[PDB]
Order: C-alpha cells, then structure tokens, then sequence
C-alpha cells in the first residue's frame, strides 16, 4: 500500500492531507540532499563464463524544513577560554617540549639558545610571572628562572586576572562529587577543549564471541580461540 | 485487546514454541489446555492470547507457516504442539532453498492466499484487534521472502493496526549460508517500507549473553530462543495486567519513533545472572536499571557508545515505588548525557506493572532507539558490494526472474537509511 | 509490481486510515430466456428445391400463388405438415410461399383438416421455440386462422395446450406504456402481446367446456373471458 | 525425499552393490527385503522411504537400476546374496561391451539398449511423489561407461528437464593406469558431463588407494574397500535427508551454495575419519580435529592439491553427536589459516549442516566405529591441474593419430577430437579467469 492511496482513502480534511504530504515531501528532499555513499556498479571487463549458460540450467530456467534555534540566556556563565583555544591535544605538551630541549642540550653537551616567537600568550604569561616574582621577592627574575613559564598552565579569571591551574581535570567527562554526585562535560579546570574519548566494542573484548572452556591446575577457567582478534595498538610516545 | 502472532520458517517455529511455553507458564495453562492457575488475575485477561474452546479448553491464536514439512514434525513433537488448531498450519511440499526469489514468487504466491485467509479468519474473531507480532530470520529464504510478502498483504488489509516484527540477522562471524547478504538486503528494504517498528537480533549477541552472563557450558538454540521469548512476552505485560502506570504498544511507538523511517529498535531484558552468582546479588530497581543499560546484556553487536540515543523506554514488572523509577531514569539520563540527543528534553519513558513473571520479584524489558544500528547495515552492505561487483551468485535470482534493478533499489534505500541515521549520530559544531 | 523506496507507510499508522457469504458478490451469470436461438434447417427447403410442391409463383402484377391441381383434391395428411414446417423460415422466397400456402390450404381444406391435427403439433412447437418475433407473429396469425377454419378443430387442440402455451407466457404482459400518446403499431398488427391475448381468447372460445382449466393451468395470470 | 540411483558399467555396478549393502544394513532391511519382528524400528516409521518402497505386504524393494553391456557383472549380482532383494526388471544387461570405444557405446551399441533404460526409469519415476534428483555412478575411462553414460544423461536431460542430476565419476588416474585409450574417452566424456550435469564430483582410484594404504593399515587393498568408502560418503551426503538434525541441508542447498556460475560445477570431495580401529583408539576425535582433517590434501578422494588454487565455496556436513559451538569454532579456525585462501568475491565461504544420526559401520576392517563424522564438498580452481595431465597425454597420443581409426570406423568424425580438446581447453580458461583477482577498480 502506497502512502498516496492511503491518504486519498483516509478521512482527513484537505488541510491535514496537504500538510501530511508536504511534510513527507520535505523529509524526502532532506534525505536526498544528505551526502553519503553511492550505489555500487559492476565492473567493465568481466571475463567469460559469467554470461554463458549450461543447457541443463537453460532447461531449469523459467525464462528549509529544519530550523536552527539558539536561544541565549542572559547572564550565562563563561564556557570558553582564550588560553584553551591555542593548545592542541595531538601535539606533545609544553613540559614534553621542555624535556625534549633539555634532552638535546644534554646530548650535545652544550647550552642551546631557546627558540623565539611572538605569541601573545607567552608575553602575557611572562608579564604575570614577573609581576608575581617581584611581589614575592624584591628582585626581578633571572632569565633561567623564566623557564617555569613553559612548564605551567595558564588561564584567565572571571575578573581578568592571570593565574595558574594547579590541578587540571580530564578533558573528557568526569565527576565532581559533593553531597550529590554530578557529572560535568566541561569545567573551568580543564586545560584542553572538551571531547569524547573513543571506546572499544563490547563484544570484541578479551574472550571472543565463543570462548573455549579450559582448566587451571585444579579449577575451571576460560581461554580464547581464533574468534578473538587483538587490536593493532600501533602507537609510540615521541 | 488481542494480539495475533505469525511464526515463519524453522527459526520462527522454534522461537514460537518457546514463546508459547513461556506464555502458557505465566498464565498457568496445562499442556492438555486446561486452566490450572491459582489467581483470578491470570484468568481475567487469558483472552488476550488464547481463544476459548468448548468446555474449558483454550487454543492459541497463532498461524504456523513453512514451505517444507520437516519443521512441522519438530513443532508437532514439542511439549505444547497438541494445543494448536489443525486448520492453522499451512505448508507446502518443497523448501525455499534459502533463495529469496523462490520463497517470494513461486511458493509464496502459491500459498499466501491460504495464509491471508487464516489471518483474516483469526482477526475478524477478535472483539478488538491489537497489532500483529511476527518472528522470522532475515538471512533465510522462506522467512525473509514469505514473511515480508505476508507483512505487505496484512499492511494492505489492516493499515490502521500496529505492525511489529522481531527479526534475526546474520552474524559477520557465525556464518551458516553463502548467500546471506542478498536475502538480508532485500528483506531490510521490504521492512523499512512496510514496518511500523522492528527489533533486530544477531545470534552472536545471544551467544555472548549465554557465555559471559549465564556461563553456560554447552548452550543450545533453545537458550537463545528462551531469551527471545522472555523479551517478547515482557513487552506485552502491561497490556494484560493491572499497574500503577499502564502502557501499550501504540504508546510505545508514539514515544519511540521521532520520524517514520527511524523505527528500528534494540532490545534488552535485565535479570540475567548465573546460578553460582545468584546468591551474591539481590534484585533491586538500581540493579535492574544498571544491567538494563549495560551493553553486555543487550542483544545486538553494535554498541550504544558509538551512537546516540534518540529515545528509550523501560517497562517494569513488580511491586516497587514510582519514585525510584523516576529518579533512576533521571540519574541515568544525567550521568550519560553525551549519549542522548540534545534537542529532545527527555528521552526515557517509564511504565510500572504490578504483576511480575512467576518466581521473580521484579523484571524490566528495555527498548532503545539508537543510531548505532547503522553499523550493522554498513557491514551487510559491504559484503553485498563485494558479492555484487562480481555477479558471484546472481544467476540464481535472475533465473528465477528478478531484475537487477530490485538489487540496486534495495541497496539505495538501505544506504539512505544509513545516511539518515549517520547525520543524527554526530552532533553539530555549534 | 516492484516496491519503490520512500513511498511506504512505514512508521505512519493512524486510526483514520480505516478501510458468511457462500458466493461472489457479483451474483450468478445471466442465462436469459429472451435470448434468440439458432434456427434448425427445415424439410420445406428440400421439398421446394427438389420440386415436389404442386405450386408456382405467378408474377403478373403482384406476387400470387397458382396450383396445377385443385386444392380440395390434394392429400392433406402428407402436404400440410411441410407447409407448417416452412413457417420457421426467415428469408425469401420460402417465407412467402409457406405463409400463402398455409392460408390458402386452410381456407378451403374442407372436412379433412380435423384428422391431421396431431401432425401439426411438432412444427408449431418447434417454430415458437425459436424466440424470433417475426416467426412468432406469423405462427400466431396462422393459429388464429386455424382455430376458426372448420368445425371441431378447437376441441382437438385442448389436450395439446401443454406443448404450445409455454411460449405464450413470455409475451403476455409486455405492452409499452406511452401514456397519452397514440400507438401506430396497430395498423400492421406488429405488436406481440395483444396478439397473444387475442389468441388465448379465441382458443378458450372455441375450446369447448373445459379449455379454461387447461389455459389457467399453463398461463397463471390468465382469467376467463366467458 | 526420494532419490533414484543409476549405476552404469563395471565400476558403477560394483559400487552400487557396496552402496546398497550399506543402506540395507543401516536401515535394517533383511536381504530378503523383509524386516524382523524383534527390532524396535516400528512398522509406522518412514526413514527408509528415501531409498525403498513397499508393495504393501511389507517387502522392501530399492529405487535403482543397474545398466551394463556385458552380462557377467549383473549375472554375478543375480546369483549373489541379494538375488531376492532386487526386482528382476531392474537388472538390465546387453550382450557385448563397448570395447573401450566411446564411439561404439554412444553410436553403435548403447543406442539399442537406451530405450529400455528409459522405460524402466520412467516406471520408477511414476512411483514417486517427491523425487529430488538422480545419482549416477560410472567410470569415464571405459567405453560403455562413457558412451552410454553420456547418451543417457542427454536423454534424461531432455525427458525429465529441471530435475537435478548429481554425478560421482571415476576419472583416469594421473599415473596409475589400466588401459591405453583412457585419455580419449575422458576428453570426449567431459563435454557431456559439462553440459548435462548440475554438480560433478571427481574421484580418483589412486587417491583412494593412497588413503587406504596411508590412513588405514591395509597392505593389500581391493576394489571392495574403495567401494565401501564411496558408499560411506554417499550415505553421509544423503543422511541430511533422512534423519532429524539441528541444521538440515536439502539437496537443492548444495547446488545453491556450492555453484557460483553455471559452468563452475566441478567439485572436490573429502571425508574426515578414515581411520583404522587401532589408530582410532589412540586419538581423540573432536569436531575441530575432523574439520581440520577434511582440509588436508592427504584426505582427498581426488588427486589434486587445493593449495595451488583458491576456494570459492565450501559445504560442510556434520553427522552424529555434534554441537554448533564446535562447528562455529572450527570454521573460524579454518578461516584463520594462511594456507587456505578464498577468492575475495566470496566472503561467506561456508555452508553448514548438523545431523544427529552417527555414521553406520559395516562389518569388516575398513573403518572404526565412531560417534561423529564430517563430509566435505568444495569448489576450487585447483581442479584445472587435474585436466591438464589428461590433455598432455591426449596431445602425446594425438600427435601421431595413435588409435583414431577405431573411433572413426565406429562412426565418429575426426573433427570431434579437436572439438573436445578445445572445449576442455576452454574449461581450463574459465578456471583461470574466475580465479583472477578483481583489479578493475584501480
Ligand atoms: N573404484 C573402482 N574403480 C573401478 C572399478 N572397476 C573398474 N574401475 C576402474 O575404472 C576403469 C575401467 O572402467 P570400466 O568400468 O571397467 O569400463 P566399462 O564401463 O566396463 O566399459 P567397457 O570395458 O566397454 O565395458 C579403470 O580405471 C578401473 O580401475 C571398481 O569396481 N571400483
Ligand atoms: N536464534 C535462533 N537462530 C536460528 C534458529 N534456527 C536457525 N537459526 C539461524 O538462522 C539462520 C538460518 O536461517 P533459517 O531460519 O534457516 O532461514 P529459513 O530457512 O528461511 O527459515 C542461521 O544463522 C541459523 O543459525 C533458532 O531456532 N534460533
Ligand atoms: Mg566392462
């Protein structure tokens, strides 16, 4: 039964009929405009004996509908950071870069001048660090003591001050627990942008879909067989 | 409010035999057909699945169909087989050969009128008819072709009722037949047009349920069909017993399907645990909810963590507080909030029923609408594309008479279904 | 027929989409008793072609019939059934010869018409079964002439009402109602039902003392005229 | 349900004798055709129906014809132990052989006998209600087996049409040989088997000799051992029709799953627990071990090595006490192997069957008694190597026209040699092309 015949035989009024048909048409159009993979086709140079037919089998044969809505709320909390947008998770951390430079210095057995760049974040962080160092001790900090800027993490406050996040949180979902348990996708202590980590399939775990029943020395146990395939896990640090 | 069941092919007949065992146990029907129950609550809705024969007897409102009688001797040999009405068995004289075109066109059109006549005779006897329930495999031959044929005829004849299907689909690993991709693709093409709501099951997930959760040493197809009979008999429980918050198949459909193509659902049933472990853990609503969302207890290979929930429904059986149900569904929605589609403010429906299955204090059945079902279809389409490019076995279908255009249409329709699910799986950048 | 995508009613179920008999609703096929039947071949054709009939068509100014032998001396036992068998014909020149022959044999038959009554029953009953209006009109006029031809003829036809009257029942109540309009078919006597009623009245009139019972037995609607 | 067996010539009749010995002993029919009253089979049971019909007095008679041109072997059957079992009309014999000439059998002598064969086969087919194919046993090396087998398959294919025809064929061994003219008869034979068979199973006597020397402990084998092995294989394949099981396999499923293209119908066959009683008690016999056995080339009943080609489809029949988990684990282990390769267009390479009836053991010292067995039929491109050795022997002989005057004298054109050799060459090219990887997307 086709939808058009069902609507024609239905007992609606005209307006509901045309609304229903137009909704179906717009859904079909949106399905058409959504780009994923195309239909398959046969190859051009197929060999022989794919069209030839044996005489026995010859006797066998019988012969915009969707709308965007972003209602802002007045006084909503800040959910982005200027320092956070500069960092990238895939690249190695700043502490790791500092260790790489110290590794190079130790290998060459001589001091190596640091690279110089005109990033605004580095300038702001060095300014704040120098101010705090002069506050705590009545001296200007030495260039060797300015190397702590690379190791630490920095972020703005709500009133515009510059500070250090002492204990960063995981960039994925995690739990801030109090008198009530609550999960936070994003929190001000995160040092990277929020993202969802990837997980393995639940049915490709250590035992395969069909395990084999074996035994220990004197208890029953389980073991895997060829239905279980370990992951590739081809990755290395640095 | 009576449901009519259709059971097709060997897998369907076996699952049906286990279903009617579970239902007769829950309603206290003797294998002679005599009522032997111990509360009026059992009797007052017996009509839902049984018809009353004269002086005591009850007969089950089911049609059994298959193309070769080999299965009939097995179902006739089962523990409840005598109960079935003789006129309700419609069978041929030679098998489907696992070929969709044979099952659909030659013996399908030959038998289908007698099956439609039996289904109409059964439907018009009800005082008010609820939806049909069909069990079949999609990978087979007579199951896929004749099941979808019958579904199309019943949808022509009863367009205002509900059409619900339970369907078995081939594992990528546990193969039993070479031509599985063709039969699966053509059947899914038929279902996505024809069905109102369809649940899909892979035997590999039931095997993993048996081995990991139940720790069975030597599982058999009877255990898998017992798990399936448990969920199928659980979904209808609110139809046929009192409760604090009644529910119905149509209300489930209205809450589960956001758009009419998105009608493919995953299933689970919670209180599964091995006899050695059972002394270690009591039943409770948090425990049932935790097992209910745990993917180990879910009956498909796709994992929810790779998709997103559009909607879900939980039906609880037993004497329990409504506060715990509501607060559990809130807590689960809040704790896993990234896996729920954000433009719907509440994804879970709850329902509460007073009467649990015999010998359990409580039970829940879970229905979930999640975009990860798209992963099964791409895999089937991959194996189809490998087979189709080389015309690997195509001459059988063309010799029966099929145009290649059916194959290209079915491939395009399934690919559009995958695309529609795929857009909703990944959230927008904003 | 094939299933094209994006056209099904999947996921769209509404209560608004609503859509003991031993026979098909169309009923049984009609087997009309008014349908025309085939005309069996007649012996009059053979007798006329061979040349055993002692008559010729005299042309003159208008078509008449001339006899080599005087009519009162012919053998009616032989000749009369063939002429009654010619009433079933439909095409010329057989119909004119048959009709004029039956008329002018009945006109001056004499006292030998009575013994040959049983021989004429089969041609009469086989002419009326054809259900062709022209031969029906002809045989009805022939019967009207026959009944009043001689004495005691009508009383012999009383036992044979069983083989003549079944056709009469079809066309007894079939006159057209034209209200105040005048009917022009009366000039040529081309109406069937009035002929049927007149024949029934004449048959009862000349039948004797028990014709009414038989006519009522075979025509249920009929009521007596005397 | 029913199947009719047609036995042609010497090898086919002797293998038929061994087969019917086995089917009688497995069902329990006495050699007089009756059934003893002390057995617990029951009068009502029907499993025999695949192979026997009753006249109503309860005697059994078998659904077979025995066809030969020489009298001696059928008269041996007539005077043997099963004399009263067969109906005398079923045993058809001519006067004189086809003398290793395909031409003599096909043109001169088989043409006289063939109409009698069709009248008896018709008389069998009229007494059926679910015939689902013909099984044919013959050797292609001899004259009457080749000529009358081809002529009869042609006539059957015209008369019966769509009904399936599955052949078991004894092909000329690659270095063991019995007659000089074997290459000519086998080349001329293969054209008819190509056109007029739905699946063809290839057998070589040298392989069954190797299997009985190597696996069994028999120093002095004879044809009865080979014929008993063949009978066991046929009983394994037809067991799926006759007894209850978890995963049944109808005879149409073999053809549907095993044959990818209508010409690609030549299959390899193997059987797993060919083992002696002393070895059988030295070894456990789990499902996975016998599944691993059917894939070793030492297990095959045709002299070919499948490692030189690629598999397109496999059909695995398990009978006896087997559980689906062992079948699934075995098939997954086979798929894991690196020396087993499938064509990339056949991803789902396997068909499974599971039957509860264990294989029957026939009195004697040729197989152990075992609770379970597996039988394999498989389609592979390696078979092209089997044909190549016959073609080399044909080319050697045909280079000097070594014997052709016999064939031309008995009624055949010289052109038929070149035609047949080119058709079998085309069959090799088909197996070369089908096995070529799909490198069209580059
Ligand atoms: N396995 C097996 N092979 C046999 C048997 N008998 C003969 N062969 C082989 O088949 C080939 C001989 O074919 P035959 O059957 O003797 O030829 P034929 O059908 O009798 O043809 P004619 O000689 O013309 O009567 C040789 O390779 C034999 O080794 C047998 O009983 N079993
Ligand atoms: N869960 C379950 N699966 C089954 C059963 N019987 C067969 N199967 C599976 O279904 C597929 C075979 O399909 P089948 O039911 O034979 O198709 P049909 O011949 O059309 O009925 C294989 O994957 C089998 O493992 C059963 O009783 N239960
Ligand atoms: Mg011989």
């Amino acid at each position: 039964s086709t939808i058009y015949n069902a609507v024609d035989a239905s007992t609606l009024n005209d307006r509901c009929r045309t609304d229903l048909l137009d909704t179906v048409a717009q859904l079909g159009r949106h399905c058409e405009t959504l780009p994923k993979k195309a239909v398959t086709t046969a190859d051009a140079p197929l060999p022989s004996c794919t069209f030839n037919t044996t005489v026995s089998r010859s006797q066998k044969e019988i012969n915009t509908y969707f709308k965007d809505h972003k209602p802002k709320f007045h006084g909503a909390l800040r959910t982005q950071d200027c320092f956070r947008d500069t960092r990238d998770i895939t690249q190695l951390s700043s502490k790791e870069k500092d260790f790489v430079h110290r590794y190079a210095e130790a290998k060459m057995k001589k001091s190596i001048p640091r690279e110089e760049s005109d990033d605004v974040a580095k300038k702001v962080a060095t300014e704040a660090y120098t101010e705090a160092f002069r506050k705590f001790k009545g001296r200007d900090p030495t260039e060797k003591e300015l190397l702590e800027v690379e190791r630490l993490y920095f972020a703005y406050a709500d009133d515009g001050a510059v500070g250090v996040v002492q204990k960063p949180h995981f960039h994925g979902p995690h739990m801030h627990v109090s008198i009530c348990n609550r999960k936070y996708v994003t929190c001000p202590n995160q040092v990277y942008r929020a993202s969802l980590p990837a997980v393995r399939n639940a049915r490709s775990r250590f035992p395969g879909p069909i395990p084999v029943w074996t035994s220990t020395k004197n208890l029953h146990a389980v073991a895997s067989n060829d239905t279980y395939r370990p992951g590739v896990h081809n990755v290395s640090k640095f | 409010r009576e449901i009519v069941c259709v059971q097709a092919g060997q897998c369907g007949n076996q699952i049906g035999s286990k279903f009617w065992e579970v239902i007769s146990d829950e309603h206290g029907v003797d294998p002679t057909g005599t009522y032997q129950g111990d509360s009026d609550l059992q009797l007052e809705r017996i009509n839902v699945y049984f018809d009353e024969a004269t002086g005591g007897r009850y007969v089950p409102r089911s049609v059994l169909i298959d193309l070769e009688p080999g299965t009939m001797d097995s179902v006739r040999a089962g523990p409840y087989g005598q109960i079935f009405r003789p006129d309700n068995f419609i069978f041929g004289q030679s098998g489907a050969g696992n070929n969709w075109a044979k099952g659909h066109y030659t013996e399908g059109a030959e038998l289908i009128d007698s099956v439609l006549d039996v289904c109409c005779k059964e439907a018009e006897s009800c005082d008010c008819l609820q939806g049909f329930q069909i069990c079949h495999s999609l990978g087979g031959g007579t199951g896929s072709g004749m099941g979808t044929l019958l579904i199309s005829k019943l949808r022509e004849q009863y367009p205002d009722r509900i059409m619900m299907t339970f369907s078995i689909i081939p594992s990528p690993k546990v193969s039993d037949t070479v031509v599985e991709p063709y039969n699966t693709t053509l059947s899914v093409h038929q279902l996505v047009e024809n069905s109102d709501e369809s649940m899909c099951i892979d035997n590999e997930a039931l095997y993993d349920i048996c081995f990991r959760t139940l720790k069975l040493t030597t599982p058999t197809f009877g255990d898998l069909n017992h798990l399936v009979s448990a969920v199928v008999s659980g979904v209808t429980c609110c139809l046929r017993f009192p409760g604090q918050l009644n529910s119905d198949l149509r209300k489930l459909a209205v809450n589960l399907v956001p758009f009419p193509r998105l009608h493919f659902f995953m299933m689970g049933f919670a209180p599964l645990t091995s006899r050695g472990s059972q002394q270690y853990r009591g039943l409770s609503v948090p425990e049932l909810t935790q097992q209910m969302f745990d993917a180990k207890n879910m009956m498909q290979a796709a994992d929810p963590r790779h998709g997103r929930y559009l909607t879900a429904s939980a039906l609880f059986r037993g004497r329990m507080s409504t506060k715990e149900v509501d607060e559990q569904m809130l807590n689960v929605q809040n704790k896993n909030s990234s896996y729920f589609i954000e433009w719907i403010p509440n994804n879970i429906k709850s329902s509460v029923c007073d009467i649990p299955p015999k010998g359990l204090k409580m039970a829940v059945t879970f229905i979930g609408n999640n975009t990860c079902i798209q992963e099964m279809f791409r895999r089937v389409g991959e194996q189809f594309t490998l087979m189709f490019r080389r015309k690997a076995f195509l001459h059988w279908y063309t010799g029966e008479g099929m145009d290649e255009m059916e194959f290209t249409e079915a491939e395009s329709n399934m690919n559009d279904l995958v695309s529609e699910y795929q857009q909703y799986q990944d959230a927008t950048i904003e | 027929q094939i299933l094209v995508g994006h056209t099904g009613t999947g996921g769209m179920t509404f209560s608004t989409f609503k859509n003991g008999c031993f026979g098909d609703p169309k009923g049984p096929e009609k087997a009309g008793a008014y349908r025309k039947r085939v005309i069996p071949p007649t012996e009059f054709r053979n007798y006329y072609v061979r040349g055993d009939l002692p008559l010729t068509i005299q042309q003159g100014a208008s078509r008449t019939l001339s006899w080599r032998l005087n009519v009162s001396s012919l053998d009616y036992h032989h000749f009369l059934p063939i002429f009654f068998d010619g009433l079933r014909e439909l095409e010329e020149p057989f119909i004119f010869v048959a009709l004029q022959g039956c008329y002018d044999l009945l006109e001056r038959g004499g006292d030998k018409i009575l013994p040959t009554i049983p021989q004429l029953i089969v041609p009469i009953k086989t002419a009326l079964n054809t259900r062709h209006p022209t031969v029906i009109i002809n045989v009805l006029k022939v019967l009207q002439k026959l009944v009043e031809s001689a004495d005691f003829v009508g009383q012999a036809l009383v036992p044979y009402y069983r083989q003549i009257l079944p056709v009469f029942n079809l066309y007894k109540n079939r006159n057209k109602n034209i209200g105040d309009r005048i009917d022009y078919s009366q000039t040529k006597r081309q109406n069937i039902s009035d002929l049927v009623n007149e024949t029934l009245h004449l048959l009862e009139q000349y039948g004797g003392e028990d014709a009414y019972i038989n006519i009522k037995y075979m025509v249920p609607t009929y009521e007596s005229c005397l | 349900r029913e199947a009719i067996c047609i036995h042609i010539g010497q090898a086919g009749c002797q293998v038929g004798n061994a087969c019917w010995e086995l089917f009688c002993l497995e069902h329990g029919i006495q050699p007089d055709g009756a059934m003893p009253s002390d057995k617990t089979i029951g009068v009502e049971d029907d499993a025999f129906n695949t192979f026997f019909s009753e006249t109503g007095a309860g005697k059994h008679v078998p659904r077979a014809v025995f066809l030969d041109l020489e009298p001696t072997v059928v008269d041996e059957v007539r005077t043997g132990t099963y004399r009263q079992l067969f109906h005398p009309e079923q045993l058809i014999s001519g006067k004189e052989d086809a003398a290793n000439n395909y031409a003599r059998g096909h043109y001169t002598i088989g043409k006289e006998i063939v109409d009698l064969c069709l009248d008896r086969i018709r008389k069998l087919a009229d007494n059926c209600t679910g015939l689902q194919g013909f099984l044919v046993y013959h050797a292609v090396g001899g004259g009457t087996g080749s000529g009358l087998g081809a002529l009869l398959l042609e006539r059957l294919s015209v008369d019966y049409g769509k009904k399936s025809k599955l052949g078991y064929t004894v092909y000329p061994s690659p270095q063991v040989s019995t007659a000089v003219v074997e290459p000519y008869n086998s080349v001329l034979s293969t054209h008819s088997l190509l056109e007029h068979t739905d699946v063809a199973a290839m057998l070589d006597n040298e392989a069954i000799y190797d299997l009985t020397r190597r696996n069994l402990d028999i120093e002095r084998p004879t044809y009865t051992n080979l014929n008993r092995l063949i009978g066991q294989v046929v009983s394994s394949l037809t067991a799926s029709l006759r007894f209850d099981g978890a995963l049944n396999v109808d005879l149409t499923e073999f053809q549907t799953n095993l044959v990818p293209y209508p010409r690609i119908h030549f299959v390899l066959t193997s059987y797993a627990p060919v083992i002696s009683a002393e070895k059988a008690y030295h070894e456990q016999l789990s499902v996975s071990e016998i599944s691993n056995a059917v894939f070793e080339p030492a297990s095959m009943m045709t002299k070919c090595d499948p490692r030189h080609g690629k598999y397109m489809a496999c059909c695995l029949m398990y009978r006896g006490d087997v559980v689906p988990k062992d079948v699934n684990a075995a098939v997954a282990t086979i798929k894991t192997k690196r020396t087993i390769q499938f064509v990339d267009w056949s991803p789902t390479g396997f068909k499974c069957g599971i039957n509860y009836q264990p294989p029957t053991v026939v009195p004697g010292g040729d197989l152990a008694k075992v609770q379970r067995a597996v039988c394999m039929i498989a389609n592979s491109t390696a078979i092209a190597e089997v044909f190549a050795r016959i073609d080399h022997k044909f080319d050697l002989m045909y280079s000097k026209r070594a014997f052709v005057h016999w064939y031309v004298g008995e009624g055949m054109e010289e052109g038929e040699f070149s035609e047949a050799r080119e058709d079998l060459a085309a069959l090799e090219k088909d197996y070369e092309e089908v096995g070529a990887e799909s490198a069209d997307m580059d």
